[PDB]
């Protein structure tokens, strides 16, 4: 009730400037990243389990926790779709101790936020069922070719695990099946979520804030490395060329579509069943091949040769190249990040430019 | 007041340039400092054209014109083609059938080109040699020089005892209408143009300076022309690389000292050989200086739906324009807090301001604490603030003439489709034979009444 | 190489015309006359008769 | 698989959670109370 | 036939009817209104129209008080 | 406000196999309708801003960044400091046979965090628009593919559109990007 002590002063003028200074550096922090050489999963069958349960209307967040967790997937499908596009999502609301698959496993993320926005509707009545969602995402994730790490996401708030069966044998049949299953918990440890975290293969985690469920989601972005179990098999692949209307429709093949459409006059083939879709890449719906336009090999390349860390040095220290060789300015701050393998100089701009997005060194090509 | 009240209208460069001589006009793009200065006002289609059809000596039809255009856009395409053709750019040319050619003024071609790469001609830049000049001018202190002379000349139309107008600008304030004089034994007072004048942009007040100054250049022996390109001249000038005056007539003296009052331009002598170009001078442009901040200033009043104006800024003008469309409470010495009250706008509309001046005042000096909003202003305060003006403004005066009470009726609509005919229709009536015609064009149909 | 280099070393010392070299107008009209759409790289594409 | 691919177990309060009234000696017709108390004594 | 030139006033009705209650109580010295030509348009002299300016966003305005 | 960003691919092997060609069109025409170009985008309005890079076979060295001949002045500036910015770079030049075939992923990535600092530079009132021009007139290297899609990646994330003018043949990896 006495907060208003917080605020000191030594010369008063500048020392009300140390306290704000002190305070807003107080209320920032870096992110934790790291880095491996390892065998990922990059074919990623993810299945997202959504509480609806009662404690989803609790208000610890700034919405009530639906509207943030749900804003933060919309945010998740994005990033998710934008860094891997083989990959498919689907996303299952847990309500009154029965499990609800709302949006079948598919891999365009227009019908996944549309469902979102619908979600946001929603009422969240009941107790959860861990037992029925990991049963849905089972069943539909038995069948997915062995190389697929097949991995569920269980956004998680609640601590009555309302079950109708044991669970410890779905977890038994989940060691059994390979399939990966990762919690992300909120406001308390629950040991059930971390036996099944612990053993299934996944990581269990419990929020603090925007920021760090921010990061956590970040951190299930990305393709998590594989066990010693994953099978490493080679999926037969399908690229098709892009086809328009061949010489002004001379012989065409005019067709609908193949998934309320219009009349396609052109568009994209298949190698095997010789069908027309619209949009690349999808998985053949009549044949059981994969369509790659192939960058969509390249959209993922950079996890294989990934980066490396940027000698991370504040002082002045030696620096006879004053400028930025990332962009041709001076370093009007106290950081300087020196490469590895061609040791340039780069400021904090081109060192979170080249960290979070253009993921190379521009040295290193030269 | 029998007309319309004084709306202050900024010509926007386009109908002054539009509606001189073209001979005018010919001679007016004979210095690249004004082929560019009329390119850059032109609109994005006519820009590109410009530079398209900039390096050739063909006459294009007028297909080609026509067909580089999406079919979308024609309604937004026509402006551009009229407005180069109206500005004496594109004259007509005929290709050898009947296509009739477009082909860019060569003068204002040849001196575009001369603007983008070398030239004959020399800019009017000269020095013999002088390096570190005596008494150099250092550029902040050029922005000073920049703000004490213009808020003298502010101060002055304002009512201050701090006005060291020398009484030619004071001639120039009376004869451009802001300034009237009345009962000749000295009390200058303010128009209704000067209030609005006020209330403007900086560079919008210096370049309604400029053009109210070339309105009645027919008096002291000047020309348009070479004022003009004096100031496109001016204002694609650097503060930093100093000038020279040698290359100059003795009428340009004149006018460049009546330049140096003006504040446009810091000397140093009356009798050197050397100007420097302020601040104010290079941001001479035809424009809108922003609606959340701007470049001569960062915006300093926070605008709450409390309706209260937080002024950051110690400053006596703004203070009292502040004063003109609010009331104030408090003045501190770093911040004066001021409410805008109701019967404080229908003050400031009594003395004539129509309440755009008001709006665009409020988001030309919006605080950067202001900024992040989309809407800057809170509309709740800005719709009020134009349902004040609309509670001002609610007659519309017109000098007309009446015909009422006719013998018949086909004569009725005949008087009605003559009156149509001359674009002498104001107001008609369908049943009790009420019309009102212009009265200064009544005198044709009323001629025409004795010819039938 | 050796001959590029040697003939690109000498090239770019001697430099800057701007009025003379850089546009004959025929070459302008030529292009007009190509962008325009009869003409090349206005592939008579953009059709797709359906 | 199923009706809910299982039924919905009884959480607690399966006789308090919609108590003695399908709306003491109220209405009865609630699926999930007839259900738990049918598995449950 | 019966030409006149007097000036054109156009208005809200509101503001209509309350020139025509200021005409018929002769507020600005003489019956200044001619005819009433429209469901909103009036005519008046015109040497009047600077006091009409005035006094009738001032009387307006004394309306409003008793 | 907006941002155009030439890249002018000076490969010295190509401009020198066309200079031994004795046709019209050197190397001098080349950047100097890219100095007119830079001169008509800062030209067509005030608010524009203007960086030309050169992809040299080994580095890629920026171009840029009174009035004696009468143009504007901030042009005649700007023209003299690419002038002697491309005096400076390909007179003072080197030899080697490993690497001879020319670049063109490093010089987008610095176009691309030029352009990422200069949008940070940007105020809140304002918002900043920006695409890369790419003149291209050698070969691309195969080499590099794997550098080359992500900055083709970068430039779909930062909204940045790229064109290209290739001077002699087709490149797939640039009408690709
Ligand atoms: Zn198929
Ligand atoms: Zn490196
Ligand atoms: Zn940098």
């Amino acid at each position: 009730x006495x907060x208003x002590x917080x605020x000191x002063x030594x010369x008063x003028x500048x020392x009300x400037x140390x306290x704000x200074x002190x305070x807003x550096x107080x209320x920032x922090x870096x992110x934790x990243x790291x880095x491996g050489q390892v065998r990922l999963g990059m074919m990623r069958h993810l299945y997202v389990v959504v509480d609806g349960s009662r404690t989803m209307e609790d208000q610890d967040l700034k919405p009530n926790r639906l509207t943030c967790t749900l804003k933060l997937l919309e945010y998740f499908v994005e990033e998710y779709f934008d860094q891997n596009p083989i990959s498919q999502i689907g996303i299952i609301v847990t309500k009154s101790k029965r499990a609800e698959k709302l949006t079948e496993l598919s891999g365009n993320p227009r019908k996944h936020i549309t469902s979102l926005k619908k979600a946001v509707d929603m009422t969240c009545h009941g107790e959860p069922s861990l037992y029925n969602s990991l049963s849905i995402a089972m069943q539909t994730l038995k069948h997915m070719p062995g190389h697929t790490s097949r991995e569920v996401l269980i956004i998680f708030s609640s601590l009555t695990t309302c079950d109708p069966s044991n669970i410890y044998d779905l977890i038994k049949t989940l060691k059994a099946a390979k399939i990966r299953v990762s919690v992300i918990g909120l406001s308390a440890e629950v040991r059930v979520c971390t036996v099944l975290a612990r053993e299934t293969g996944g990581t269990y985690h419990v929020i603090l804030d925007e920021s760090h469920y921010k990061e956590l989601l970040t951190h299930h972005v990305s393709p998590p490395p594989a066990s010693s179990s994953s099978e490493c098999s080679l999926i037969r692949m399908g690229f098709p060329q892009h086809t328009i209307x061949x010489x002004x429709x001379x012989x065409x093949x005019x067709x609908x579509x193949x998934x309320x459409x219009x009349x396609x006059x052109g568009g994209y083939f298949c190698p095997q069943c010789r069908a027309k879709y619209c949009e690349l890449p999808v998985e053949c719906k009549i044949c059981g091949l994969t369509l790659v336009s192939a960058p969509h090999l390249a959209r993922s390349y950079h996890h294989l040769f990934p980066l490396d860390a940027f000698q991370e040095i504040p002082l002045e220290e030696y620096n006879g190249e004053r400028f930025c060789y990332g962009c041709q300015g001076e370093l009007k701050d106290q950081h300087v990040y020196v490469c590895a393998v061609c040791q340039n100089v780069f400021c904090v701009d081109c060192d979170v430019f080249v960290h979070d997005s253009l993921h190379c060194c521009p040295g290193c090509i030269h | 007041r029998g007309l319309n009240r004084v709306h202050l209208q900024c010509r926007n460069l386009q109908e002054f340039l539009g509606g001189l001589s073209p001979g005018v006009l010919d001679r007016l793009y004979g210095h690249p400092a004004t082929c560019l200065a009329v390119f850059r006002e032109l609109p994005s289609l006519a820009k590109n054209w410009v530079m398209r059809m900039l390096f050739l000596e063909q006459p294009l039809p007028q297909a080609a014109v026509a067909l580089w255009v999406k079919k979308e856009f024609s309604k937004a395409q026509e402006e551009s083609t009229g407005l180069l053709s109206g500005l004496r750019i594109w004259h007509t040319q005929l290709l050898p059938g009947g296509l009739q050619g477009l082909i860019l003024n060569p003068i204002f071609r040849q001196n575009l080109r001369i603007a983008l790469l070398g030239g004959g001609k020399a800019w009017s830049d000269d020095t013999s040699q002088l390096g570190p000049d005596k008494h150099a001018r250092d550029v902040p202190s050029l922005d000073k020089y920049a703000e004490e002379r213009w808020e003298v000349v502010l101060h002055f139309m304002v009512g201050s005892p701090s006005a060291a107008v020398s009484q030619d600008l004071a001639q120039l304030l009376s004869q451009a209408g802001l300034m009237k004089s009345t009962e000749p034994g000295e009390p200058p007072c303010i128009t209704s143009a000067g209030f609005q004048f006020l209330l403007l942009d900086t560079p919008a007040q210096l370049w309604y300076f400029m053009l109210q100054y070339l309105q009645t250049a027919q008096s002291r022996g000047m020309d348009l022309v070479e004022i003009l390109s004096f100031l496109f001249q001016l204002s694609f000038s650097t503060l930093g690389k100093d000038y020279s005056v040698e290359g100059m007539s003795d009428s340009l003296l004149n006018f460049l000292q009546h330049l140096r009052e003006f504040g446009l331009v810091f000397q140093r002598k009356r009798k050197s050989r050397r100007y420097y170009p302020t601040r104010l001078a290079i941001n001479l442009s035809s424009g809108v200086s922003g609606a959340g901040g701007t470049v001569h200033q960062p915006g300093f009043i926070v605008v709450e739906t409390n309706y209260r104006l937080y002024a950051y800024t110690e400053s006596e003008l703004q203070i009292a324009l502040i004063a003109l469309f609010s009331e104030m409470l408090y003045r501190f010495p770093n911040m004066v807090v001021a409410q805008v009250t109701r019967e404080s706008v229908q003050q400031a509309i009594a003395s004539g301001i129509t309440a755009q001046q008001i709006i665009h005042f409020l988001r030309t000096r919006a605080h950067p604490v202001m900024l992040k909003q989309t809407p800057v202003l809170p509309p709740t305060i800005t719709d009020q603030i134009r349902l004040w003006e609309l509670e001002r403004d609610r007659l519309r005066f017109t000098e007309g003439v009446l015909y009422n009470q006719f013998l018949s009726q086909v004569d009725f609509e005949l008087l009605l489709a003559h009156a149509r005919e001359l674009g002498v229709l104001v107001f008609e009536n369908s049943a009790k034979r009420l019309m009102v015609v212009t009265p200064a064009g009544h005198s044709d149909v009323k001629r025409f009444w004795k010819r039938q | 190489i050796i001959n590029s280099f040697q003939s690109i070393r000498q090239e770019m010392e001697a430099y800057t015309p701007k009025l003379t070299q850089v546009l004959s107008s025929s070459a302008a009209s030529s292009t007009i006359t190509a962008l325009s759409p009869g003409g090349a790289l206005m592939q008579x594409x953009x059709x797709x008769x359906x | 698989x199923x009706x809910x691919x299982x039924x919905x177990x009884x959480x607690x309060x399966x006789x308090x959670x919609x108590x003695x009234x399908x709306x003491x000696x109220x209405x009865x017709x609630x699926s999930d109370i007839i259900e738990s108390i049918f598995r449950t004594y | 036939v019966n030409v006149l030139k007097g000036v054109l006033i156009e208005c809200d009705p509101a503001m209509k009817q309350f020139l025509l209650y200021l005409d018929e109580s002769n507020a600005l010295g003489k019956k200044f209104i001619i005819q009433d030509i429209d469901d909103t348009h009036v005519f008046v002299i015109a040497e009047l129209v600077n006091v009409l300016q005035e006094r009738v966003g001032e009387l307006m305005d004394q309306n409003a008080f008793s | 406000l907006n941002l155009l960003v030439i890249v002018v691919d000076a490969n010295p092997i190509w401009w020198g196999k066309q200079a031994l060609k004795e046709s019209q069109f050197t190397l001098s025409k080349c950047i100097d309708a890219v100095m007119v170009l830079g001169n008509s985008h800062l030209f067509m309005n005030r608010s524009n801003k203007l960086a030309v890079i050169a992809s040299h076979i080994q580095e890629s060295r920026f171009l840029y960044p009174g009035s004696k001949d009468g143009k504007y002045e901030l042009l005649t500036s700007a023209n003299e400091v690419i002038v002697e910015e491309i005096k400076d770079l390909m007179t003072k030049s080197d030899i080697k046979g490993q690497h001879t075939e020319t670049l063109l992923a490093g010089s987008l990535a610095k176009a691309l965090c030029y352009i990422h600092r200069m949008n940070k530079e940007v105020k809140d009132n304002q918002e900043m628009k920006s695409r890369i021009l790419v003149i291209k007139a050698a070969e691309d290297s195969a080499l590099q593919y794997m550098n080359f899609m992500n900055v083709i990646f970068a430039a779909q994330k930062q909204n940045i559109l790229i064109d290209a003018c290739v001077l002699d043949s087709d490149s797939g990896l640039l009408q690709q990007a």
